């Protein structure tokens, strides 16, 4: 009995990993535990950190599952996998998004910026304009362009008439609020955008 | 009480912590998995009775996977050619 | 022995197609593709004993 | 045979059983998991030989998870500031 | 041998949950079995049914 129960543990251990592989395959991902992935790091020369992005954003497709041996104490199966890999060119690990509020003087005035992302990963800041981006895991974009910071650059100014009161409030995702109000019922300077944080609930 | 800070020119910056990849090209590959139980049986020390307990699990898992896959063929050549279709 | 489980289905198909194309005249197989009992000049190139 | 019912004004109603949330705001948080095997070993009664069987599993699972994560840093402050970058 | 095989069951039990956590993390979800989530129900006052959403 102990001889049998010792071998049963290996069966359970294999069962867990096989179930995980089945879940990953039904999920149109790739289980890299079952695949080597070491041969393609040398064929195309990439860093260790750049290979993780390639591994993470891979999509798979199963086009045949078959059984070749059907003995009572032995079995053999085959799965055909077709998968697609996305090769990157840059990574841009440190990013900041830009929100434009402007000021009102009614007339609402907002400056126009060509760039949308600021990169501080390098020593100098980079200004990136993104086009046709896809939101799957990390942001995937076909084209990103470096542009000048509204200097060696030109920025149009657009002003639109708006009626009073025209108050706008935006949550800041860290608990603060962005307020742009012509009128002032709370202790807030008018006509100037402000960041507001409160200790208790107030209106 | 309230806390304050005046934005100078009405421009604010959001963290936005997700990376941006800027892909270059996309590649496609094919591969076969070849699940076999004899290798696992030999690596362990199964005794002709726990082997049948392993093949049963492998068979049921593989059948469960195979119950939702359509078993088609991958196009690789040219639609016009007749020799490949004849083959 | 060239037909085995260690190969994939496509691999076996390519093996069979190449062997059949090499050892066939018209639609008739060569004697060398048969066992020694089936033909005088048999070399077991395609079948086994 | 057929079954009939005349719609009075040409307006019909679909079940549509999914809920509708109408969000208010979105928040962001950070946290650390701190996976440790000593707590599990102490809670159980491992005997200096099944401990090595537990650390092996924990290590292989954590390495499998770590093989697909890029290990970047979360932006939290202001892009202009030089002191944070110097630090 | 029985002393070893008794402790092996705990290792298997931990392995299952750790694998589930890894799947959830690769899937950009949150495994609430590994996280408390009881402190933020009091900081922001919400009903039991509103916390499930
Ligand atoms: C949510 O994030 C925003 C954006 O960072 C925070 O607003 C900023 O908070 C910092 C920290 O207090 C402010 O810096 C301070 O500026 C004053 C000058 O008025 C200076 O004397 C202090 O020594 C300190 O450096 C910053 O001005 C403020 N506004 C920005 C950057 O536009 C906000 O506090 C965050 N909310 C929470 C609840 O964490
Ligand atoms: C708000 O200002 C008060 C003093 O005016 C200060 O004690 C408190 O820490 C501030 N709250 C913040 C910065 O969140
Ligand atoms: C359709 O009408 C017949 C009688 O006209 C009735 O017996 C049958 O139950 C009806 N089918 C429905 C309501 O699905």
């Amino acid at each position: 009995d102990i001889s049998i129960m010792e071998g049963m543990f290996a069966v359970q251990h294999v069962h867990t990993h096989l179930n995980h592989l089945r879940t990953m395959l039904m999920e149109r991902r790739i289980d890299w535990t079952y695949m080597s992935s070491s041969w393609l790091q040398t064929q195309l020369q990439k860093s260790d950190d750049e290979m993780k992005v390639i591994k993470r954003t891979a999509r798979s497709l199963v086009y045949y599952v078959k059984q070749t041996y059907n003995s009572l104490t032995a079995t053999a199966w085959e799965i055909g996998l077709y998968y697609e890999l996305i090769i990157p060119r840059h990574i841009y690990l440190n990013n900041w998004q830009i929100v434009n509020i402007g000021h009102l003087i009614l007339t609402h005035v907002t400056l126009s910026h060509p760039y949308e992302i600021i990169n501080r990963e390098c020593s100098n800041t980079l200004y990136l304009h993104l086009e046709e981006c896809r939101r799957l895991d990390y942001v995937i974009c076909d084209v990103v362009k470096i542009v000048q910071p509204c200097g060696s650059s030109d920025c149009p100014v657009w002003a639109e008439p708006v009626k009073e009161p025209h108050v706008q409030i935006s949550p800041l995702k860290n608990g603060s609020y962005l307020v742009l109000a012509s009128s002032t019922d709370c202790q807030i300077p008018p006509y100037v955008p402000s960041v507001v944080t409160v200790n208790e609930t107030t209106q | 009480e309230v806390n304050m800070t005046s934005i100078p020119q009405g421009v604010f910056y959001q963290p936005h912590p997700e990376p941006i990849i800027h892909t270059e090209r996309v590649l496609g590959l094919s591969q076969v998995l070849m699940i076999n139980s004899e290798n696992v049986a030999n690596s362990a020390n199964l005794s002709q009775e726990t082997k049948a307990l392993l093949t049963e699990m492998v068979n049921e898992e593989m059948q469960g996977l195979s119950d939702v896959m359509i078993d088609f063929e991958i196009p690789l050549g040219d639609p016009r050619d007749q020799e490949q279709y004849i083959h | 022995k060239w037909y085995n489980l260690q190969n994939s289905i496509l691999q076996n198909e390519n093996e069979l197609t190449k062997r059949l194309s090499n050892l066939t005249i018209g639609n008739k197989l060569k004697n060398r593709a048969l066992p020694y009992e089936w033909a005088k000049g048999g070399l077991n190139r395609l079948f086994r004993n």
